[PDB]
């Protein structure tokens, strides 16, 4: 793993600072916001980073797919049998029980991943969780209530919706996760290896361009501690 | 001409990142 | 109506402006033949 | 009634909450569903009309006891639009006098 450099960089033009000069704390607040953004952006790469291009195109890959290798890409490179790219005899994707029969609901798909892709001694780890975004989890609980259930089943469906577990594993809300994707791993199995001493933070008052700049080069690496317990599925064609 | 539009400043809260 | 908020604003009109960011800010650039082109994403939009 | 387009009203409330409401406020415990009294009546009506079994009847009574819709408390409000449904924490709503 190469803890390679990420160039986070924010400039505040003098015009924006001046035109909003009435709000005394204006400047400070944007700093707070950008700090929050940066942290969020961090984890965003960790799941959308497909590669590290020498130049970042904010228009071609607004998901930051070319800034580093997120944990998901590490799976797609090292141990690509963990990455269930396609389902059983589907067409370049994983269909669900809507199209005939393949993994039925999402519960069976995560169950199969847990007992066929995660290593045996981790498949029964109590700490194993399932990272998912907003579309798949919400749309997984959706057919609990969209089926016109009876009152007992409606009480049960409300309870199941309360319990965020996918299949039998606790689920984790994660922004900017690649939709139609699912990760099964331990949160202790994921790590940021940043180079100590790689904080090239600097605050430049670039009058030559009339902007308050701020550079943070950060050497980081999205690394999975062990691939024994890091499985995933791609293209979960969740039919509706 | 027309009254000044008084303005406050709300910080738009980002997505929570406790992950 | 006991749950609705009642604020005594001393002006007919007015706005509250939300101070967001226009998305991702962190990227990477090889400075061998390039600059670390810094981009502003700070956006703000207001309700009236 | 026809096909499967948000099924019963609770499915619609769930989709509205988890696709339109901000993903981080989607689970604020005070997120209540504001809808007219008549709408709640018409959605809880099938629980007692379709001749369900007695144990399903006691379950139905339990649900009707819970004003909760979708999975969210429902606020019965007068003069609300027919065939409409708002969802928001009741501290979003302000009257600037």
């Amino acid at each position: 793993y190469r803890c390679e450099q990420t160039n986070s960089d924010t400039h505040i033009t003098y015009q924006k600072l001046d035109a909003w000069a009435k709000f005394a704390d204006f400047q400070t607040r944007i700093r707070d916001a950008i700090i929050k953004r940066q942290a969020l952006d961090r984890i965003m790469i960790g799941f959308n980073g497909v590669s590290r291009a020498a130049t970042s195109d904010r228009v071609a890959n607004p998901m930051l797919q070319d800034v580093n290798k997120g944990w998901l890409q590490n799976l797609r490179e090292q141990a690509p049998q963990r990455v269930m790219k396609e389902g059983k005899a589907a067409a370049g994707k994983i269909t669900v029980g809507g199209a005939g029969a393949d993994y039925g609901n999402l519960d069976a798909l995560v169950y199969d991943i847990t007992n066929h892709l995660v290593e045996p001694w981790y498949a029964e780890d109590p700490d194993l969780v399932v990272v998912c975004g907003r579309n798949l989890l919400s749309d997984k609980y959706f057919p609990l209530v969209n089926r016109d259930r009876d009152p007992v089943q409606q009480i049960a469906a409300d309870l199941i919706i309360s319990q965020k577990r996918i299949g039998n594993l606790p689920a984790i809300r994660v922004p900017y996760f690649p939709a139609n994707g699912l990760l099964v791993t331990r949160l202790d199995n994921l790590s940021i290896y940043y180079q100590e001493g790689g904080r090239r933070r600097t605050i430049l008052d670039n009058a030559k361009r009339d902007r308050i700049e701020n550079y943070e080069s950060s050497n980081d690496a999205y690394v999975i501690e062990d691939l024994a317990c890091a499985a995933m599925a791609e293209n979960i064609a969740l039919a509706a | 001409v027309a009254p000044s539009v008084q303005q406050k400043l709300e910080t738009k809260v980002q997505e929570s990142s406790d992950f | 109506l006991k749950s609705i908020n009642f604020y005594g604003v001393p002006e007919q009109e007015g706005e509250k402006i939300g101070l967001g960011v226009s998305g991702p800010v962190a990227s990477t650039t090889d400075t061998t033949q390039q600059d670390r082109e810094t981009s502003d994403i700070s956006t703000m939009d207001g309700r009236r």
